[PDB]
This record gives structure tokens, sequence and C-alpha cells, in this order.
């Protein structure tokens, strides 16, 4: 049979299979977060397997709606599932309510589902944590939910590879009173120190939820402007 | 495989479907089918090694009927050979009923080979130990599908114990050159040649689809070649 | 096959279900949840689990209203503690559109047990890693607080505690709680407890209060009001 | 569907999941039910409730019906689930039949829903001992059946279940007699628990249905002067 | 021993082990023969006898009006097996108006188990069935493995003791194509060795099938 | 009264504003153009709550569309969409549409009949006033109109309808789709919606008695206030 | 701790999914390479064609799939496989035409192809299809070449030049490095071509080779005749 | 017929700053008067407030399923649903019964959170909503309360003011509707207060 759960408490109350996806989530490729006072900032490295990648064709920063984006480290599949299904709850909310589904609902959406295939059975929980970025009444939101379906709010983060290293440096460079671009110079140097090499434009993707409350990907050309500024 | 040979849907670190292997290997257990596609039709020829000199002569086929011009040799697993025979037979019905048309030993092969690879991509399934030659005169096809779900067009397929000499063998003829009736005593000294003499009591059952049967599935009959040996 | 399946609705030879025990661990290593039931409502301080300097306090991570009279505090798993508390609010609104009342405490404590129960007996599902504190309140028994963990098994309290150093936190409720409290000795005593077994900004409080005119009423205290509540302590 | 076979016999013949669902019931705490002609009477240990708990509306003690009393000893949520199923049974029992449930009847439904649960694919044994008990009648003769996870059913002069059913039976047997009254009864399940309580008012509590009665939960200070009599 | 957990496994050789356990179940069966003729085919099984003072349990079934199985191995799956046998007799009545024939049910039958072996969850027929027929496509004898296969015999024997009653069936097996009903009856006494323990079917072209045992079948003792 | 024209560079929708309770006007500045997509827009005859959910479905399929697969949505698939979801409720949903839009297909509209019917028409007139609007269609619409020349036309067969049909009435809007960029081809696909396009005067309410003369006395039996929390 | 995540599509301890990677060594065991060259005015997808027997029929042993008249699939892998994402390609194209009413573009089937991997390596019991997929063809709305690969994690990417089989790595190798613009659908052909011939080690004919050269003129997929494929492979050889 | 089986007048109003919902009080079986004290307006928030005009069964089916809507989508965004975000609930609600419809329709008079600004939304049984400036009418008295506020009503009328229309347009809508009447109720949301005026209506 397959509905049995593979996600199971271990003899020390832990989920192993939890943090198998987290650690998959750590080997998932570098993607930062920074709230900034009148807006958010989801930057990633997207450095593409090969140069002959086509960026655009897998983008891991990507809108949700409207008012919503999302990035995320880890699997970029079950990323893809996660994404194709928060569009589709928010297209739903939007049927059912005339408005774009909330930052915190598409994060308590995607926590959700998340959880699910913690608990269902005959599969293994999402490899990815997503951050997801978006306007609230009470202003801008940048939020994690990790493959066990757990979501919580964040000033700044960091989630893939060599993440710890990123979250100290935002523990350290992140400040309050930040403007959407003073979050995206701190997710594009989160990312620098997350990353060997020359960390250029076409290596990272930037989505920005701005005064507007509107969720954009900054195209490559505003990426390099803000790597040269 | 270090258990990766319990579940057919696990692959080898090298990638391998050891459970598939395993049903290749009931495969290459069983006594020799071989398809060869001639000029006037395709003939199936398959030996029955008669484990017990009581079995029926003119039984236990190893070659059956899946339409009016489709027959399918089997060799390996006899449970899965008849289990696929059945369900290709299914396949065609369907195929006729969705279609209104005849399928042809191509498609045949692939759809059935669906159910090949559902055997070892979904659980719960077990691979089938069969290789299954589809030979149909009416599409000039010689399709065999292996238990993995591998499904190929052949000009002489063969399977089985002694395939590889009875394939060796078969490139000697240039069956599309000959004709089915003079290709039988070929495919049959093939047999006879890499036959075991651990079975005194033998057969071989011989269909053919040619332009004499109208490119029916017509057990080869006893005159034109008998079959029984001893 | 169930070659890897860990039979989680399965007993164990001492006659636990070993699932339902590690959730219990689980839970037992999640941060505190104090539910403490004064003279009208009860006080629910629990210690979120995600704190720090860059994290942000927004929503409260354990504290979830299930209905204008019922609220809960999480310990351990926050991910199937939401699942259970999406579950308890419809739950809740069914019981409001089929009798048009709010529904009773003991009720949607027993039916978010039985969901927690369904998970631990068939299935083979993991059970729900979560134990919850449902403060609430009905015309029946007044105002509860019920302790409900991945079993299935709820009881009702007049103060408790779960999650990591709940035995310390029920010895000094045993030690300093006293019926017929007030809101604010209810809430000096969770903060208290809180801190003894234990931050404003790492705590989050929800007090359910029964008012005779204006009915039950739930309030989560933001990030300001638990700090007034902490500084007060 | 989930449908493993979590009961499954053992190569000496026993289903060893029935036996951890025993181990569940035992560590349960203990129920005492005896019969007079005219009451049932259910003694259960109240586990140990700090003095922060509620102790109201949370004993094992249940009612099936306005004829059955239920209580159990074992898995808390387990024994839920079956009492759920045994009020909705002896709903159902009235809705098909105009007839109240026999206490034969709904016994044998709680048992089978535990042997259900032996038998179902996936499905844990209830770790749950129920005494059902009732009158079928205002004239038939009060029924204390015992349930136990294996889904098999008896009928008692007076059993216990959970932790202690050794002692508890042991002093069942040692004091019970043919014709006891009520308050003969209430004395007999009282000190069976006595026999292995720490406290008797406090860890204590009794439920009695009278014949053409309902489950009624006794009365503190007269369960403490049946206690304080028994000694 | 690791590969023969499931009727699904294939054993590195290329071998289902919980198959050819449901097979050992039906070689540690009662002894069970089949023999054809021309014309007439019959089933002779020495029924299992648990106790002495237990009736010797039937293993020679009816299932349709010119079949009949003699099942060897687990009972209770060759009752399940005859259950769906009938289906299948039963279907083929409805839609043709003619008796299904004994090479269809078997077909039928080795289907059955081999989804029985092809699923996991599911288990081999214990259950070997000898199932004689006489038709249209003539008197059939076709001997229905757990495995999912069956085997037209002229002549079988299956369960324990079935190597002698083999090697008697072999040594007059050319004769039985021309040997009439009685002949028949009487060469499948001589190849079941144990009276009363001893059913036999028989059917053929023209007769129906019919079950003699103990006197019925004294005629043919000899 | 809806219609839809191509012109040379886009497609001119229009729709009258009245929604009617059977012989009341229930709505007077209805929306019957809905957008789609920013290249497809959707005007509608029918039940007015069917014409609302298909384009709100359908609109909510293809923002699904355009957000996963990034492509932009054609008229034809929204037309296939519409076609293929009318046709399930066997005309049931009554929802007369006229999808207008623009693709790498040029401008195209389509009519979608309730049933489930489709077919592109280089100008579509549907809904109760349709005859009188095709009238206008039939008699201006030309091959390679411009887009103020299809503009009047359109709106003066919503006109037509409006004032001929009794189910037609209140004002015209129309929607434009065009290209950004009339010489570029693959210029990005605008909108331009005319709320209130032509409000006709002759059909306002010409007279009214400001002084209303009213003799109910309205006598209140008990008044309880409550703050608005 | 259990096996699960090296026999089932579950994470292991590192965070792995070991059924996936194995299934890539599945997708390298179909012993051939595909180089995918995707230039402004063509794309060019050319899988080396090995035949084991003289008896099988060549035409049976393809990688080169037709799953629209526009989408073409050089699926390399385990032919089992293979042929299940041929009928899965094909599938999901159809009911992307009978929903939608267009083609289905190469983007949108490599990305449906992407989510059955992805339900592949999350269900438990579903095998990862060991296929690596180069989905190319003229996308219309774009009137521009896709060339998307899917690998048998899911993870599709569109590719100006891309590789799959056992010579991936070098192939990629030689496509960055030597790839280009260009300027004519013979040249996008040459160099696919010279890239797979190179990466291969073995000077190809043109039964050797299966070539689709998807171009403006002949945007319908189809594998080039060998007499093309042969004109191909001469101008490789004269420089 | 069922739609005027319980007689039904909603009469929601916009204005200045306020909102006016009235309806009548009748419980009418047909023609019978089963009661005066049916429950027809519902505040569904603080600025809320749903007159549900026509059968008292969908009435309270409607009311109470958007109530679990209401309460359920406010405890999971913590915060009251807009007016314009429960008239979409409302169409929603309504269009999942498309093919079987509530014999209801919905008249939401609300004040928009920020600017208090007067929100009407009128729609069919299936969800089709209006979205009236002025006013918005529902009930077996649909065409009455149409006719007298397109003349009366005027823009920015005072809580005052728009309670005295919103009585006067009601009690004129119900006396020429024979089964809906027998008293009033006009709730009048302003920015502060919601005033809950009972009005003497004929009561034949
Ligand atoms: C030109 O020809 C115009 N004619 C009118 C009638 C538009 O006013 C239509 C056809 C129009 C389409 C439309 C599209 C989008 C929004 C509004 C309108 N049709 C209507 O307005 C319909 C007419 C109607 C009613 N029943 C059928 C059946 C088949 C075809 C057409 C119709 N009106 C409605 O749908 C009503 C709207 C309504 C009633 N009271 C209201 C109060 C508040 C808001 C809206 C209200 N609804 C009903 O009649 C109830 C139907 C229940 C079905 C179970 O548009 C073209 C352009």
């Amino acid at each position: 049979d397959s509905d049995f759960s593979l996600t199971t408490f271990s003899s020390g109350g832990k989920l192993n299979q939890i943090e198998s996806a987290l650690k998959a989530v750590s080997l998932g490729g570098q993607c930062v977060g920074v709230k900034a006072k009148n807006g958010a900032v989801i930057a990633c490295e997207s450095k593409p397997s090969s140069p002959l990648v086509e960026k655009v064709t897998n983008l891991k920063v990507q809108k949700i709606n409207d008012n919503v984006g999302i990035v995320y480290s880890g699997v970029n599949t079950d990323f893809h599932v996660i994404l194709k299904s928060l569009r589709k709850a928010s297209i739903k909310y939007s049927l059912r309510l005339g408005v774009e589904m909330p930052t915190r609902e598409v994060v308590k959406h995607a926590a959700h589902k998340m959880q699910y295939y913690t608990q269902i059975g005959g599969v293994r929980p999402f490899g990815v944590s997503l951050l997801i970025i978006g306007w609230e009444e009470l202003g801008p939101t940048l939020w994690q939910v990790d493959p066990s379906g757990t979501f919580w709010a964040w000033k700044a983060t960091a989630l893939g590879k060599r993440s710890d290293g990123s979250r100290t440096f935002l523990e350290r460079r992140y400040s309050e009173d930040q403007s959407v671009d003073d979050a995206i110079h701190t997710a594009i140097s989160t990312l620098k120190e997350g990353f060997d090499g020359q960390l250029t434009a076409e290596l990272i993707e930037i989505g920005v939820v701005d005064e507007t409350r509107k969720f954009r990907t900054l195209s490559t050309a505003e990426i390099r402007d803000f790597l040269t500024e | 495989g270090s258990g990766y040979d319990f579940n057919p849907i696990t692959f080898s670190p090298d990638g391998r479907q050891f459970q598939v292997e395993y049903a290749t290997k009931a495969v290459e257990k069983d006594s020799l089918a071989l398809g060869v596609k001639c000029k006037d039709g395709i003939l199936l020829a398959a030996e029955k090694n008669l484990t017990s000199t009581l079995l029926t002569p003119g039984g236990n086929p190893r070659i059956f009927w899946i339409n009016d011009s489709i027959a399918c040799a089997t060799i390996g697993h006899r449970p899965d050979c008849y289990s696929i025979v059945e369900q290709s037979r299914n396949r065609a019905e369907t195929f006729t009923s969705n279609f209104g048309i005849k399928i042809t030993v191509p498609q045949l092969a692939s759809e059935v080979s669906q159910q090949f690879h559902l055997a070892h991509y979904y659980q719960a399934y077990r691979p089938f130990g069969c290789t299954v030659i589809f030979a149909s005169y009416k599409d000039d096809a010689l399709y065999a599908i292996e238990p993995s779900g591998a499904f190929y067009g052949y000009f002489a397929s063969c399977f089985g114990k002694n395939s590889n000499l009875a394939r060796a063998e078969l490139q000697k003829t240039e069956w599309k050159n000959i004709t089915v009736r003079e290709a039988v005593p070929e495919v049959a000294r093939i047999i006879k040649s890499l036959h075991e003499s651990q079975f005194k009591k033998w057969e071989i059952e011989m269909f053919w689809l040619c332009e004499e049967t109208n490119g029916r599935p017509q057990k080869v009959p006893e005159d034109v070649f008998q079959s029984r040996f001893v | 096959t169930y070659r890897y399946d860990a039979g989680t609705t399965t007993f164990s030879s001492d006659g636990r279900i070993l699932q339902v025990e590690y959730a219990i661990q689980s839970i037992n290593q999640a941060g505190t949840a104090i539910g403490v039931q004064f003279t009208n409502g009860v006080v629910l301080a629990a210690e979120k689990k995600n704190t720090g300097r860059l994290v942000d306090y927004l929503f409260p991570e354990k504290m979830a209203k299930i209905d204008g009279h019922i609220v809960t505090a999480v310990a351990g798993l926050t991910a199937d503690a939401n699942t259970l508390v999406d579950l308890m609010r419809t739950s809740a609104q069914k019981y409001l559109k089929t009798y048009d009342e709010q529904m009773p405490v003991e009720q949607l404590v027993r039916m978010v047990c039985d969901e927690k129960h369904s998970y631990t007996q068939y299935g083979g599902l993991r059970p729900y890693g979560v134990s919850f504190l449902i403060a609430g309140y009905d015309r029946h028994k007044g105002c509860q607080l019920y302790l409900t963990d991945p079993s299935g098994n709820f009881g009702g309290w007049k103060a408790t505690a779960i999650g990591e150093n709940n035995q310390t936190a029920q010895s000094i409720l045993k030690s300093q709680y006293k019926d017929n409290m007030t809101a604010t000795e209810a809430m000096d005593l969770t903060v208290k407890v809180l801190c003894k077994t234990l931050s404003a900004d790492k705590l989050e409080f929800a007090v359910l209060q029964f008012r005779e005119e204006y009915g039950p009423k739930v309030r989560i205290l933001t990030t300001s009001e638990v700090d007034t509540l902490m500084k007060r302590y | 569907d989930y449908t493993r076979s979590i009961t499954r016999f053992s190569p000496d013949g026993r289903l060893f999941q029935i036996d951890h669902a025993h181990a569940a019931v035992q560590r349960g705490t203990t129920v005492v039910a005896t019969r007079s002609k005219d009451m049932i009477v259910i003694a259960v240990e109240k586990t140990a409730v700090a003095k922060l708990q509620d102790p109201h509306t949370f004993s094992k003690i249940c009612s099936l019906d306005k004829h059955v009393m239920c209580a159990f000893a074992g898995l808390h949520a387990d024994a839920r689930r079956l009492i759920q199923s045994g009020q909705r049974q002896c709903q159902s029992h009235r809705l098909t039949y105009e007839d109240p449930i026999s206490i034969e009847n709904i016994a044998r439904y709680i048992a089978t829903l535990q042997l259900k649960n032996t038998q179902s694919g996936g499905a844990r044994p209830y770790g749950v001992s129920t005494l059902i008990c009732g009158f079928d009648d205002m004239t038939s003769q009060p029924h204390i059946y015992e349930t136990l996870p294996s889904g098999t059913y008896a009928e008692w002069k007076a059993r216990t279940i959970g932790r202690h059913d050794q002692t508890v039976m042991e002093y069942l047997e040692k004091h019970y007699k043919d014709d006891m009254t009520d308050e003969e009864a209430q004395k007999l399940a009282i000190g069976a628990l006595l026999e292995v309580v720490e406290n008797g008012s406090k860890n204590l509590e009794v439920a009695y249905m009278k014949r053409g009665g309902t489950m009624e939960i006794m009365a503190e200070e007269v369960l403490d002067a049946l206690i304080e009599s028994t000694k | 021993s690791k590969y023969d957990e499931n009727a699904t496994t294939f054993s590195p050789e290329g071998r289902i082990l919980q198959v050819e356990n449901a097979m050992k179940a039906v070689q540690q069966g009662m002894p069970t023969v089949g023999l054809k003729s021309k014309t007439h085919a019959v089933i002779a099984g020495v029924m299992h006898s648990p106790s002495e003072f237990s009736s010797h349990q039937p293993k020679i079934f009816k299932i349709d009006q010119h079949i009949g199985v003699a099942i060897s191995g687990l009972t209770a799956d060759g009752r399940g097996l005859c259950k769906f046998l009938r289906n299948e007799c039963l279907h083929h009545t409805f839609c043709f108006g003619t008796e299904i024939r004994v090479a269809d049910l078997a077909d039928t039958v080795a289907l059955q188990s081999q989804k029985k072996t092809s699923k996991v969850g599911k288990r081999p027929y214990g259950v070997g069935l000898l199932m004689i027929g006489a038709g249209v496509d003539g008197p059939r004898l076709f001997e229905t493995c757990p495995s999912g296969q069956h085997w037209e015999y002229n002549a079988q024997a299956i369960g324990r003791r079935a190597q002698a009653a083999k090697t008697y069936l072999e040594t007059n097996l050319n004769e039985f194509p021309d040997c009439t009903r009685d002949q028949l009856i009487r060469h499948a006494l001589r190849a079941l060795n144990d009276l009363e323990a001893i059913a036999l079917g028989v059917v053929g072209i023209d007769e129906p099938f019919t079950i003699l045992e103990g006197p019925e079948l004294q005629k043919y003792i000899d | 009264t809806i219609a839809a024209a191509i012109f040379d560079g886009g497609v001119v929708l229009g729709a009258d504003t009245r929604a009617t309770a059977g012989p009341i006007v229930a709505v007077k500045d209805e929306m019957k153009l809905h957008y789609i997509s920013d290249n497809i827009w959707v005007c509608g005859a029918g039940i007015a709550a069917d014409n609302d959910n298909i384009n709100a479905v359908i609109s909510a399929k293809l923002r699904l569309f355009q957000m996963n697969t990034g492509l932009q949505p054609r008229v034809d698939q929204c037309t296939n969409i519409l076609a293929s979801r009318l046709f399930q409720y066997m005309g049931y949903i009554q929802a007369a549409l006229i999808v207008g839009g623009i693709d790498f297909q040029g401008p195209q509209v389509y009519q979608v009949a309730p049933h489930g019917s489709f077919s592109k028409q280089p100008f579509i007139a549907q809904g109760s006033g349709s005859l009188a609007a095709i009238s206008v269609l039939e008699n201006r619409w030309h091959n390679k109109m411009n887009e103020h020349d299809c503009m009047e036309m359109v709106a003066d067969a919503i006109y037509a309808g409006i004032t001929n049909d009794l189910g037609s009435g209140s004002h015209v809007n129309l929607c434009v789709i065009k290209r950004e960029n009339p010489e570029d081809k693959q210029s990005k696909v605008i909108y331009t919606f005319y709320k209130d396009y032509r409000v006709p005067h002759e059909n306002d309410r010409n007279f009214r008695l400001e002084p209303q003369i009213n003799n109910i006395d309205v006598e209140v039996i008990k008044t309880t206030e409550r703050p608005l929390t | 701790s259990s096996g699960a995540d090296r026999y089932l599509t579950v994470f292991s301890a590192e965070g792995r999914l070991w059924q996936v990677e194995y299934s890539f060594k599945a997708v390298k065991q179909a012993e051939v390479t595909a180089v995918a060259v995707k230039s402004k005015n063509a794309v060019c997808v050319a899988v080396q064609k090995k035949v084991s027997d003289k008896l099988i029929d060549p035409s049976t042993v393809t990688h080169m799939y037709r799953i629209t008249d526009n989408v073409g699939a050089c699926l390399v892998g385990l032919p089992s496989d293979v042929n299940f994402i041929v009928m899965l390609l094909r599938s999901f194209a159809n009911n992307f035409e009978y929903k939608q009413g267009f083609s289905i573009p190469v983007s949108i089937l490599a990305q449906m192809l992407s989510e059955r991997h992805q339900l592949e390596s999350q269900l438990v019991y579903v095998r990862p299809s060991a296929v690596s997929a180069i989905l190319f063809g003229l996308d219309g709305p774009s009137d521009s070449f896709a060339l998307y690969k899917i690998e048998p994690s899911g993870y599709s990417n569109g590719f100006r030049a891309v590789a799959c089989g056992v010579k991936e790595i070098e192939a990629m190798s030689a496509l960055e490095k030597k790839m280009e613009d260009f300027e004519t659908p013979e040249a996008t052909a040459e160099f696919t071509l010279s890239t797979l011939q190179t990466v291969c080690g073995v000077d190809f004919e043109a039964q050797d080779v299966e070539v689709s050269l998807l171009t403006r003129d002949n945007s319908k997929f189809s594998k080039l005749p060998n007499d093309k494929v042969n004109e191909i492979l001469h101008a490789v050889a004269e420089k | 017929d069922i739609s005027t089986y319980n007689g039904s007048c909603v009469l929601a109003m916009a204005g200045d700053h306020c909102v006016a919902i009235a309806s009548d009080r009748r419980l009418g079986v047909n023609m019978l008067t089963v009661s005066k004290d049916f429950k027809r307006i519902f505040q569904i928030n603080d600025r809320i407030y749903l007159g549900l005009a026509g059968l008292a069964t969908d009435v309270l089916t409607v009311r109470e399923q958007l109530r679990f809507d209401v309460n359920l989508l406010e405890l999971r965004e913590e915060r009251p649903i807009d007016p314009k975000k429960f008239m979409n609930l409302v169409k929603s609600t309504l269009y999942e019964k498309r093919f079987s419809p509530f014999f209801v329709t919905p008249v939401i008079a609300g004040l928009l959170p920020e600017t208090n600004e007067p929100y009407l939304a009128a729609s069919d049984s299936i969800g089709a909503f209006a979205f009236p400036k002025d006013f918005a009418v529902a009930g077996t008295c649909e065409e009455s309360l149409y006719g007298i506020c397109e003349s009366a009503w005027r823009p920015n009328m005072n809580p005052d003011e728009l309670f005295e229309c919103t009585a006067k347009c009601l009690i004129a809508a119900v006396e020429r509707d024979s089964i809906s009447g027998w008293g009033g109720i006009v709730y009048i949301i302003t920015q502060d207060k919601v005033i809950i005026k009972e009005i003497k209506t004929r009561m034949d």
C-alpha cells in the first residue's frame, strides 16, 4: 500500500524526513530575503547549470499574484509544484473574493501544502523552503515556509547553500529602516557573501514588493544597475 | 542489488532496474521463441520443451491470437506471457472501440509496453517476466516487447534460452528474401540445432501470418511442418 | 510491501503508539505554552518557536483564535498545529452554522482530538505532533482550558503547561495558581511561569475573557501588548 | 487507503497487537462494575489530578443511552471513539427498532468495533476495555458486559478493567453476593476500588444506574458516606 | 529467502519464490489424476481424510454441465476459484447461450492467479486445478497452476505421490486416446492409488460431467 | 447589446450598461465588458451572473496560464476554453460572449454561444439588441478600418441596441485592444477601456421633482444605537 | 534509520533524492548522446543511433519522437521509460490542444514533463522516469525555436544548446565553448553534428545518428532523411 | 411561487458616508403572516450588513453560510472582511448554487474601511451583483422600491435624512406589496455607530 506516512517521528520526537527535506533546502541554492520599511526583496543565486541555459525559462524568483512573490531554496521541481499550487490558490481566492490572496494567506497555503505532504502517505516533504514577500496592512512582510509547513515572518533571511553565514551577515548588516533600494542592496550583498566567484546580474534573480504593494521581478538590467550603484 | 532489487520501481545506484532484469532472466530461462519477417509472411516459431510427455501435443500455446492479423509469440514466465497476451488483446479491442480500426503491431507494441513499463514504474506491480513478439503481416511488423517494456521492431526477433545463438543463426538467412513456407525448414533447423538434449519429446509451435493465411494468425499446418519431435 | 512503513497506527509491546509517544517528545522539545484559567477567561502564553533579532513578530506562531469564544496555544509542530487549527475553526463554524450557537469548548476539543486520534488509530499516517491548550468559553462550562496531546487525549485544566520545561511550569502553577483569579492576576502568573521556565518578543499571549454583556472575546496580545505585560513583570 | 495487517497472528497463535492493546488497557485506570437486582454501579478511579486539573466532565464513565452506562479502561481517545460509535448505535437501534438496544446488543456492537479493528487492515486495535452496563427493559435483569480490545465480550456479575484489574477482581470475588442490594453493590464497587486507590474520596468516582433510570453520578457527600461505611 | 516475501518479487534467478511456495502447497495436496481420451475425460482424486471419522472432503467438483475440476491444495482457494469459474460459466452462457470451454475456464483461472501474483497485497491461489471438460473443442484436461499458467495434458498427476501416477499415465498414455469411458475410469483409478476416499468425475463429448464415489465407482475399481 | 469588431490594429469591444431583472432595469451602469487578460476582453450577453462568472473563471484560467507558462493568452485559446466550458453546461450557463483580443495572430473577435458554439468573425453583436447593433456593424465595418472608425461604429452599434432594444440601455462602454505601437506587430497588446464612451443625453432623466412631495410619516417604534465595533 | 531514502524518492539524511540521481544513471544507460543546438533560424537535435542487432529494424530504434507536428522530443534513457515519456508527452500535448485549442508549446510541454518527474521524485510509489528529454520546435506565438531539456529529476530549462546521454558533460562543454548565433539552419545542423561527432569520438554516418533539423521553412518535426544527414556530415568533414 | 413564498422587502441606501439597510419584518407563508419579527438584515461585521430578501429558508441558509465563510476568513486573515470582499464572497456563495439557486437576493450595505464611503451591492439569486451608488433593492417589493427610490434618493443624505428615506421609501414599497411589510427595521451604519430604528409600517 501507498498511504502510509514516510515522514514519521523518530525516537527523539523528530520527523527525520523533515530534516532531510531541510537538508535538501540547504543544498538548493542561496536565496535571500530582506524586509524594507517600504517593501520587501527576495533575491537568489540563479547560477544556471550551463551558460547555454536560458535564464527566463526557469526563474527561482516567481510571482504568485500581483502582490505576492516567491523565491525558493531547494528542489526546483517541487518548488514549481508549490508555485503552481500557490498561483492556483490565489486565483481561486480572487475568484471567491475578488482580490489577490493576501501575503499571509499565500504563506499559510504554502505551509498547509507542505505540511500535508509531511503527513500524508506515499509522498516525501517538499524539498524547498520558500521566501514569500508581500505586503499586508501593517507593512511589507517576508515569510519563510519550511518543508514541514511551518511558516514564520522574517526581517531578513537566507535559505540555500551557505545560508547560515548569509543569515549571520544579515544579522550584522540588516537594518529596520532600510528602503527598498537598500533592501535590494542588502540582498545582493548577502548573495555575494554566499556566492563564490564574480556575482553578476545574470547569476541572480531579484523580486521586490515596493510601495505600490505589487510584486515585480527585477530584470537583468535593473540588477546590473543595483550592482553598479 | 544491495536492497535495490526488491522494489521494481527502485533504481540501482547504477540506474539498473534489478526486478526488471530478473524478469528478463525469467524470459531467458524459457524455451526460445523467434519470429522472422519473411517475404511471403512472418513466421513465429516457439520451441516447446515438453517437461512431461503427458502434455497435450496440440496445446500449451506459446503463440497466441491477438487479432485477425496479429499473432503474439511469448517467452518467459508463462503466467505473465498469457497476462500480456490478454492485455494485448484488450488493448487491440479498446483500440478498435476508440478508433474503429484494427491496431497495428507497432501501436499495439507501444500500448502493451505501457503496461510492461507500469509494472516497474508504479509500485505494487511486478515486472512482466515475459517478452512478447507481436507479428502482423498486414503491418509487416515484428515487434518484441521485453520485460522492461522496451519494444523494438525486428527483421528477425528471438528471445529465450540460446536466444543469442538463435539470433546469430537468424542473421545467416535473409528472411525477407524467402517465403514463410521455405523459412519453416530454416527456422526448424535453427531451433533443432540449438535445442537442448535434456528434453527428448519437444515441439516447435509454428504460427505464420502470410499471404497464404491472408495475414491471419494460423498455426502452421502439420502437413507443412511436423512440430512434434521425439 | 510496507518495508519502510513505520506502522504509525500500531501498538508497541508496552501498549503505546510509538509515533504518538515520539510526537509527545517533539512537543516536549517545543516552546512552552501555559494556560491559566481565571475567574472569567483563560490566559494562554506560548514561546515563539522562530525568534531572533532578524525574525519579524508579525503573527502569533503558537496562538490561534479558533472562534470568538475559543483560542488555542500550540506546543510542538506549528505546521500540523496550523492544520488542526484550520480544522478546529471549520468545526466551530460548522457548529455555529448548524446550531446558531458558539461551539462548546469541550466539543471543539473533542473534534480536534478525534482528528488526532483518527491519525493515531487509522491510516498509517504520522500523528499530529502538536499539543493544544484550547482556552474557550461556553454557556455550559463557563470558561475552560483543555490540554490535548497527539494521542487525542484531552483534559480540562484550571492551569497547565506544555512544551519545553512543562513540568517546571506545572510545578510553578501548582505553587502559585489560585482559584477566582482576575485577568490581571492570571496574566501575571502566566508571565511569571514563562519567565521562570525560560523576552517579550519571543513570548506571545492570548486572553480569552467572558464579559456578561459583551460575551466571550479572544484577544491575542500583539508585540507591544506582550511587551507591556512583560515590563509589568 | 492504508490497509496494512496491523493485527496478525504470531507463530504461537496470538494476535500480538491485541496483547499490546490489552497492555494499553492495563495502563488505563481501574473501573469496577457491580450489579444489584435493581441497580448497576460503576466506580472508576480518577487519575491523579493536581490542584490545577478540572475534576468535572472528565470521568471515564459515560452513558451510551438512557439505559446504557459505559466506562472504559485504556486509551482515552480510543474509548472516546468507541463511546461515540456506541451512542450512535443506541440511537440507530432506536431508529431501526422502537425498542432500546439490549445491553447484550450494544456490548456486542462495541466489542465488534474492537474486533473489526483487530480485523481491519490499517486499523489499530482499540486499546480499550469497556464495561457496558444497563437494563434491557424495566423488568430485565441488570447486565454488565465487559468488551476487550480483542473484540470478545462477556457478561459479568461484577467485573473490573484497567490497572489493578487482578486485585479489584479478587476483591469482587471475595465480597460478591448473589442478591446484593443497591447499597451493597455500591459498597462492593467502592471497596474494590478503595483497595487500590491512594485516596478514597478524591481518586474515586461512582456512577449508578438504578432500574428504570439513567446514568447517575454519586454525590460527593453520599460517595464519602459509602466510602466511610465500607472502611 | 529474502526474495521469498511477495508474489510480486522476482528472485535474482528470475523466479517468484512465493508463487513457487503456492505451487508447493499444491504439490502437498492429495493425489489427483486426470486422463483424456478422444471422447471422454476423467479426474480421479483421493479425497483428503483429516480424521478417521471425517468424511473425505470433496475435491472433485462440478463446475459446468461438461466441466469438472479436481482441486489440490488450499480448499478455500479452490472454492473461491470455483466461484470465479461459475461466474465465468454464467457470463459465457449469458453472452452466447453455450457452455464455456474448459480451455477458456483454464485461461480465466490462469489470468486470475497471475493477477494474484502481479500485484502486491494479493496472494497466489494455493490451489491447483485439474479441469476436464468435453465441449465443442473435444475433451480437454488442464492443470491450472498457482503461478497463473495452465498446461493442457492428455494425462496428469498432481499433489503428493504424483510421481508414480505420472509414470503409470506415461506408460499407458498412447492407450488413452481410444480408450472407452469405462477404460478411462479404470485407468484413472489404477493411476490413483489411495476406495471410498477416491472420487472420480467423468465427462464426455455426449455425456455431462458426473462424479462417482465409492459404490458408484465400484463397477470400475476392478 | 454587446458588440466587437476588428479594426486595422486591434479590436473594439462594446457593451451597453443595462442589466434587466426581467422587465425592470436592475442595473443602469452594469459592466459587461470584462478583462480576461491584458490582450483579451470579453463582453457578455445573457444571464448577468453567468457572464460574470464565466468571464472571471476564464480570466483566472488564462491568468494562471500566463503566470505559469509565461505566455500571452490567445484569443482563440480564451474562446476555446469558454466554448468548452459553455458546452459542458449544455447552454445552461447563459453567457453569449464576445471575446475580442490580440495575440500573435493579430486582432481576433470570437463569439461564443451559451451552448458552447464559437466562431471567429470580423464583427459580432450579441444580446437582445444584437440585431440593431449588427445592422450598424454590417453597414459600417470594413477591412482595415482604423481605431476611431471602429470605435465609433461599435459605439453606434451598442447605441442602436440601446435605442431599439428594451433589454439594452444606459451607456456605451467600449474597450479597445490595440498594440502600443501600431507599426510594430510585436509591440505590447494594450487595452484602453472607455467607460461611458457614449452617455446618450436623451436617455438621461429629464425631470426630477426636487422638492419630493412625501406624506408618509415615519413612526419609529424602537431606536437602538451601537458603536461600529 | 530506515533505508527508504536510497530505494524510494524520499530525501536522505543529506537531503538528496537518491532515486532521482539513479534515474540520471539509468538515462546514461541509454549508451547514446544527444546534442541539440537552437539558433535564431533553426533547432537541430542530433542523437547518435545505436542498434544492437542487425535483426532489429533500425526505424524502430529511435530517440527522436514526434510529440506534436511542431514539437519534437529527443528522449535519451531507458527504452521503456523513453516510450512511456513519448506517450506521456504526446498525451500532454493532446490534452493541452484539447483544453486550450492550440498545439502545446515546447515550454509548456517541458513544464508538464517536469511536473511528471516531480511527482515521480515526490510520490514514493512512482519511479523517476529515467528519461532526459530534449523538447524542441518552432514556437509560433514567439516565432522562435524553443529548446527545453528536462532531466529525470524534472529540472526543465530552455537551452540555446543542450546535451543528454553518456557524453552529456563533454557535449555541454563543447556546446558552451563553441556555440554561436549561427546565421543559417545548415550552420546550426553542422555545429550540432560536429559537436556530437567530436564528443562521441566516432565519425558518424547517416545511419548512425538521427538528426531533426527544424527550420522556419520546415517547422514541423521530422527526423532528417539519411541523405540530408549525410550532406551535413560531409560539411562537417569539409572542415 | 417559491420566490414570493416569503414576502420580502430589503432596501439599502447610500447617504453621506453612511449607508442604510432596511427590511420589512414580516415572515409570511405566502398570504399568511406567520411573524412580524423576521430578521432579513444581518450584521456581517461592524461595517457590513446583509439584507437577505426572499425565502426565509434561504435567507437563514445564506446568512449562516456567509457567517461561516466570513468567520473563517476573519479567523484566517485576522481582519474584518471588506465590503467588496464580502460582496465577492456572497457572489461566490450564490453562484456555487447556480444550478440550484438560493431563492434569496442579497443587499450588502457597508462602509468602506478607509473612506467610510457607502457601499451598496445588490445581486440576483445567483450573485449577479450591481453596485448602485444610490440604493439597492431586493424582495417581492423590488419594482416598488426601484420606483420610489429612483424618485426619492438624493445625494449626500446624512444619517437622519438617510434613515428618513430608507423608512419612507420602504414603507411605500411594502404597503404596495401584500406579502411584505408588517413593520420595518432600518440599520443606519454611519462612520462611528449603527442606529437600528424599528419603523411603523402598515400591519396589513
Ligand atoms: C443587449 O442585448 C444586452 N441585453 C441585456 C439583457 C443586458 O442588460 C444582456 C443580454 C444582459 C447580459 C449581461 C451581462 C453581464 C452583466 C449584466 C448583463 N442580460 C442581463 O442583464 C440578464 C437578462 C437575462 C435574465 N435571464 C436570462 C436568460 C437568458 C438570457 C438573458 C437573461 N439579467 C440578469 O441576469 C439578471 C440580473 C439582475 C437581476 N436583479 C439584479 C439585482 C442586482 C444586480 C443584478 C441583477 N438576473 C436574473 O434575471 C436572475 C437569473 C437567475 C438564473 C437562475 O446584455 C446585453 C449586452
